[PDB]
């Protein structure tokens, strides 16, 4: 959950 | 990105395979040194 949630940011972020 | 899952991925699995080789000799000179 901690490691995929930077992962959601970045595509919450990216785009 | 898709890179960065297989970056963490195999950053992990190399991290895996260091920690448990780590705790198996340290344990390992931990039972050793139990010395009577």
């Amino acid at each position: 959950l901690a490691y995929l949630g930077v992962s959601v940011v970045l595509f919450v972020i990216a785009r | 990105l898709s890179t960065r899952i297989i970056g963490g991925i195999w950053w992990f699995f190399t991290l895996i395979i260091i920690s448990s080789y780590t705790a198996n000799l340290a344990a390992f000179l931990t039972v050793e040194r139990m010395e009577s």
